[PDB]
């Protein structure tokens, strides 16, 4: 229960108007409690003046009482939501967006940690199951107790053993009760958190995978493992109905028995006389609407059990400490890039080999190269690193003789252009795709690169306001391709890393966009991965790898003559 | 906000509740046995108190009263218990059935179906939308008749000892409903506008989590914060006004409530006194007649206040179901499911005339498509990037709509069977995805109970096999988050490997080769030239020297297919084929 320190501090920005709905919580009780228990007395004391009471008993101050009470507990419970809730969904939603902040700083190896299916459920899901913390836990527990206390102080003056006997079950339940059904309710909270993230982990995979699972005939055998999730969770959500069920059975036995308690107990006498005559229903009408404010308390500790389980999520997700951290030194971003690696060593978190070994490579500033070698051998992981993906053990990357680790982040990421290998269309529209690098570029200059990049199709019906991606447009997979070309394009970096560009394009395409980059890209340090052996004779250098190592190094008409391992892959 | 269509959704609402009729109406038993103990409950209090106060009866000669008093109270608290668990029981089996409805039409929508909405809003659909039905059927569909006739009950106890208590009940009733459904009249809407809230947030979150790094890459930290901000801020607004029309439905019945409590009482109090007498069938008004008309004051109106309270869970179940009517009225890619099956599992003939393949929105993808395609022939697609080559793949496929024939071995496409239409398909698909969790269960998708000998041999001809070393557990290794723990080139190697474990009737690869340099490339396409005789095969593919025993190359372009024949003929004979190869080859 220690965990749920970091979430109650949250209070504090918001302890003003939390603070306002417990007193708000205390006054619409205190009515509460009142307009019954007022009325009972009322009733039993008219009856027993009669009408020989009329002239001589004041009927007119608990009439204004019912009154006043009547509209202070209509009013103060409306205006106690009203400021608890608006505070609340303040706190959450200052959660969740603090939540996501943590995201990108551990986006390359942090998020591989994590399932994409849980975390999103972690953000979304947990963080709105933390508002039972702040709407029903607190308020209802310090709520129950102060009128608890004034109730037992104020039925004190007319009798000592009735009032500790009304107060004392009343502490005995408020005490003893919630904790016990905390702790009966702790594991299948524990299983309720964690099967839903399990099945919502379980329902967006299949969702994503849809295409492969139903052709292989995957998607029944899927469908059933994820069916069999729900039957969990139903059973671990039957079983927390089946405590609150049993936590209204025996609230309403223990109201019960203070009810009978007061009957039998205040006919004997209420402070010290043998006719208590209307004191009876003073205490008896008392007893039963003082439990009305025990009424959320046994729920508030029983589902504590799942909001801790949530808790710890968040706590777990906004504990982990990037790999990659930045220094906060601003610095201008140069206009020529040459970058110098010796000796960079790599290994990917809990493996044994390295996936880098000791690659030493000095790119002058314009020079274009070319990266060659087969399927794993590090190419893509070389151009990871220099984005800082990682941070390469007893390995140095230098920019401008200067450590890429001393860098600001807002600087390292104008100074280098990245075409990943694998690219990612987001839900936004084709304009918000582009503005991703130079948000600051127009609409003017964002249709004239795609008319340069072969895409003046998506200028066509919608445009620029098309909506791409999931509930949008699909662009095929060799139009994905040359629209992360265009974002390269647009961001205009120094330094550009070119992860298999032409991958995927037909001929004419594949000419047209070469024929591009090589007139674009000029005055520009360009490293560029490819499979594709077309247009090499322009590159300075052409590097070619194996197994995390580079292999061959020189010229195209070098390493031609030399007739090392790229003749074999040129012939 | 339309009261027609809101009318259709809760139409659609009170159906699913069938499958749970009989717990329905066991709870809305059990609601009434609860208000014949209330009134019991309180008789017997009233009693016991005018025999203390008034009469000055000692407590030792009131046993029996005291002993059926305990007995109400006890039963209660079990019928309080059993009420619970059995609204609960026919709240889950609704939620189940609706859940299966929905789940059941995904597997038919097939990936275009799916891709109209982000993965996330399918979530929150399935997971939040549907769950939020539970208190409309529940708590609410017992309600309206308790709200009913609990009330006229505790009335029918009040009428026989005093007249004007009773009509301080009656009076106010009526005022409940009526600002009930005026308050909560747009709660409909404003949940429906607060479930799309939800599926922004949570389908723009995931979609930003999927393609976390391009954001890194590009320096999109402060301007993802920004959008996420605005996203929960329109979600932390729709749920406060839902929530204020909750809490002001609850607070207007609650002060007409307060108000009938005080004038019970302040009548019986005036009454008792001679202030005023009437209402009381010309006999002095007893105490046990004024406690009764006020412990069961709170108690008339207590349905009513749990009628509006669950009238907002209706409006939340409407806003709920707007969505998923939505989905399961929208038709498929085939109107009809198709019951016809092609017996042999021989290749098949691939037939098209005057095809056409569009999207789900209604675009067409590829322009009439006229080809044939004989058993056992395999044919090559060829063109430009966005000429619709892998749509007439996925139409194939099953996964899109299509208006013109599409006949396979004579029988219409729309007409066949899809379940046992995908068993003669194996396929390699541009940019594959790897779902299962390891290497071995991926591999192992069409039959995971494949042979050793069988899953080594695919592993082989794929060139899966040459890199295991380096994997830690070997073939057993997981791969992660859309296959984080292979690259590119690995991950389309695994993809091979499974169209190649079991036979079929039609191959489909789509770039079945790329990520791959010149050697891996070659070793691969070694398995692919073999696998793509066994049985009718159509590959979509960029090289062009490969490629020469082909039996057809089709060259399609802007969805057409213009050109058709063997690549000695094509080559030499100009047209689009020669100058799309005109670029390949051209250093060389
Ligand atoms: N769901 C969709 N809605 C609208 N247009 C689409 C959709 N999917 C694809 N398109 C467009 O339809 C055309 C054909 O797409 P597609 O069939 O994937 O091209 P392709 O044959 O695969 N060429 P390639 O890029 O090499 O894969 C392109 O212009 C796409 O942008
Ligand atoms: N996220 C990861 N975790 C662990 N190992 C990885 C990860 N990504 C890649 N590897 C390993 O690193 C090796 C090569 O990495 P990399 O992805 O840089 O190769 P690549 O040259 O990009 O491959 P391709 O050229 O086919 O895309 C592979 O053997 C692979 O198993
Ligand atoms: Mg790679
Ligand atoms: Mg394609």
């Amino acid at each position: 229960m220690r965990a749920l320190l970091p979430y109650l501090a949250l209070y504090k920005r918001h302890k003003w108007m939390l603070s306002l709905g417990i007193v708000l919580a205390i006054v619409t009780l205190l009515a509460s409690i009142g307009l019954l228990t007022l009325s009972g007395w009322f009733l039993s004391a008219s009856a027993v003046a009669g009408v020989a009471g009329l002239y001589s008993f004041n009927y007119m101050l608990p009439a204004a009482g019912v009154r006043g009470a009547a509209i202070t507990r209509t009013a103060g419970r409306y205006f106690e939501r009203l400021v608890s809730h608006d505070a609340t969904f303040r706190v959450l939603q200052h959660l969740r967006i603090y939540t996501f902040s943590k995201l990108l700083p551990l986006s390359p190896a942090g998020l591989a940690r994590y399932r994409q299916g849980e975390l999103l459920n972690r953000v979304v899901a947990d963080v709105d199951t933390l508002d039972h913390l702040y709407l029903r836990v607190i308020s209802p527990l310090v709520g129950a107790f102060v009128v608890i206390m004034v109730v037992t102080i104020g039925l004190s003056f007319l009798d000592f053993t009735l009032a500790f006997t009304l107060g004392g079950i009343m502490l005995l339940t408020l005490f003893l009760m919630p904790p016990l059904f905390y702790r009966a309710g702790k594991s299948t909270g524990q299983n309720l958190t964690h099967l839903r993230g399990q099945y919502r982990q379980q329902l967006t995979a299949w969702l994503q995978g849809q295409a492969e699972l139903t052709i292989f005939g995957a998607s029944d055998r899927y469908r059933t493992q994820l069916e069999n999730t729900e039957i969990q969770w139903l059973e671990a959500q039957r079983r927390q109905s089946e405590l609150t069920a049993l936590s209204q059975a025996i609230m309403l036995l223990i109201g019960a028995l203070a009810v009978i308690l007061m009957l039998w107990m205040a006919s004997g006498g209420v402070g010290g006389n043998a006719q208590p005559g209307a004191l009876i229903a003073l205490f008896v009408f008392c007893a039963l609407a003082a439990f009305e404010a025990l009424a959320p308390v046994t729920g508030a500790f029983q589902h504590l059990g799942q909001v801790i389980a949530s808790a710890v999520r968040i706590s777990d997700l906004t504990d982990q400490k990037p790999e990659v951290t930045f220094p906060d030194t601003q610095t201008r971003v140069a206009d020529r890039v040459s970058l110098t690696l010796r000796d960079v060593q790599f290994t990917y978190p809990e493996q044994s080999q390295q996936a880098l070994k000791g690659i030493s490579l000095q790119v002058n500033a314009g020079e274009h190269i070319a990266i060659l070698g087969r399927t794993g051998c590090g190419k893509s992981t070389l151009l990871q690193q220099l984005t800082r993906a990682w941070d390469p053990q007893q390995g140095e990357i230098l920019l401008n003789d200067s450590p890429i680790a001393s860098l600001n982040e807002a600087a390292l990421r104008q100074t280098i252009s990245v075409v990943p290998q694998r690219v990612h269309l987001f839900s936004a529209t084709l304009r918000d795709n582009l503005l991703l690098a130079s948000p600051g570029s127009s609409d003017e200059a964002l249709s004239e690169i795609l008319r340069r990049v072969g895409l003046e199709k998506l200028l066509e019906d919608a445009g620029l306001n098309s909506w791409l991606g999931e509930g949008g447009r699909q662009l095929s997979g060799g139009e994905l391709r040359r629209l992360a070309i265009a974002r390269a394009l647009l961001h205009d970096a120094p330094l550009v890393l070119l992860d298999q560009p032409t991958e995927g394009l037909d001929a004419t395409t594949e000419s047209q966009i070469l024929e591009l980059l090589a007139e674009m890209m000029r005055e520009k340090t360009v490293l560029m991965v490819t499979h594709r052996l077309r247009g090499l004779s322009r590159f300075q250098q052409i590097i070619v790898m194996d197994n995390g190592q580079i292999i061959e190094q020189g010229t195209h008409a070098e390493l031609l003559a030399r007739q090392g391992r790229y003749y074999q892959f040129k012939q | 906000m339309n009261k027609s269509r809101q009318k259709e959704l809760t139409r659609w609402l009170k159906q699913q509740s069938v499958i749970s009729q009989r717990w329905l109406n066991i709870s809305r038993l059990l609601g009434f046995v609860s208000g014949i103990l209330i009134i019991a409950q309180a008789w017997f209090m009233a009693r016991i108190l005018q025999h203390m106060i008034m009469e000055n009866i000692p407590r030792e000669a009131l046993l029996l009263p005291f002993t059926l008093l305990v007995l109400t109270f006890v039963l209660r608290a079990w019928v309080v218990w059993l009420r619970e668990r059995v609204g609960y029981h026919a709240g889950q089996h609704i939620r189940f059935a609706i859940r299966r409805q929905v789940l059941d039409r995904l597997q038919q929508a097939g990936p275009a179906w799916i891709q109209g909405k982000p993965a996330g809003s399918w979530a929150t659909l399935v997971l939040e939308q549907i769950d939020d039905m539970h208190d409309y059927y529940a708590r609410y569909l017992p309600q309206m008749a308790l709200a009913v006739s609990v009330p006229l009950l505790i009335v029918v106890a009040i009428f026989p000892s005093n007249w004007a208590a009773a009509l301080i009940l009656l009076g106010t009733a009526p005022l409940i409903p009526l600002f009930m459904a005026l308050v909560g009249m747009g709660a409909a809407d404003a949940n429906r506008r607060n479930f799309l809230a939800l599926a922004r947030l949570s389908g723009h979150f995931l979609d930003r989590l999927r393609g976390m790094e391009t954001l890194r890459i590009f320096g999109r930290g402060e301007a993802e914060i920004e959008s996420i901000r605005s996203a929960s801020e329109d979600f932390r607004q729709r749920t406060m006004e839902v929530l204020r029309l909750a809490f002001l439905s609850s607070g207007i019945l609650e002060f007409f409530t307060s108000l009938s409590i005080a004038l019970v009482a302040v009548y019986f109090g005036f009454s008792y006194l001679g202030e005023l007498d009437f209402g009381h069938y010309d006999t002095g008004v007893t105490l046990a007649a004024g406690f009764l008309a006020l412990i069961l004051a709170p108690e008339f109106f207590q349905p009513l206040r749990d009628l509006g309270t669950f009238y907002h869970a209706k409006a939340q179940a409407v806003g709920a179901a707007d969505s998923l009517k939505t989905f399961m009225e929208t038709p498929l890619a085939h109107p009809q499911r198709g019951e016809a099956e092609l017996a042999s599992t021989d290749p098949v003939t691939i037939e098209a005339e005057e095809l056409f393949i569009t999207s789900p929105e209604g675009k067409t993808l590829a322009g009439p498509l006229n080809f044939t395609l004989p058993a056992g022939q395999r044919a090559v697609l060829v063109g430009r990037s966005g000429s619709g080559k892998s749509s007439l793949l996925n139409a194939l496929s099953g996964f899109l709509s299509y208006q013109g024939s599409l006949r396979i071995n004579g029988i219409e496409l729309r007409d066949l069977s899809p379940e046992s239409w995908r068993k003669h398909l194996s396929w390699v698909g541009q940019n594959p995805q790897l779902p299962a969790a390891t290497l071995r269960d991926n591999v192992l998708l069409a039959r995971p109970d494949a042979s050793e000998q069988e899953l080594q041999a695919a592993l082989d001809n794929a060139w899966v096999s040459e890199f295991l070393p380096l994997l830690p557990q070997g073939v057993d290794t997981p791969v992660g988050d859309q296959a984080a723990r292979l690259s590119v080139g690995q991950a389309q190697r695994v993809a091979v490997a499974r169209a190649l474990l079991n036979p079929c009737s039609l191959l489909l690869l789509d770039e079945p080769a790329a990520s791959l340099d010149a050697h891996s490339e070659q070793r691969v396409m070694e398995a692919l030239n073999a696998a793509s005789l066994r049985q009718t095969t159509l590959m979509v593919t960029h090289q062009l020297e490969d490629l020469a025993d082909w039996d057809v190359i089709w060259v399609m372009q802007d969805g057409r297919i213009i050109e058709q024949g063997r690549y000695a003929e094509l080559s030499v004979a100009g047209g689009p084929f020669a100058t799309l190869l005109a670029h390949r080859q051209e250093e060389i």
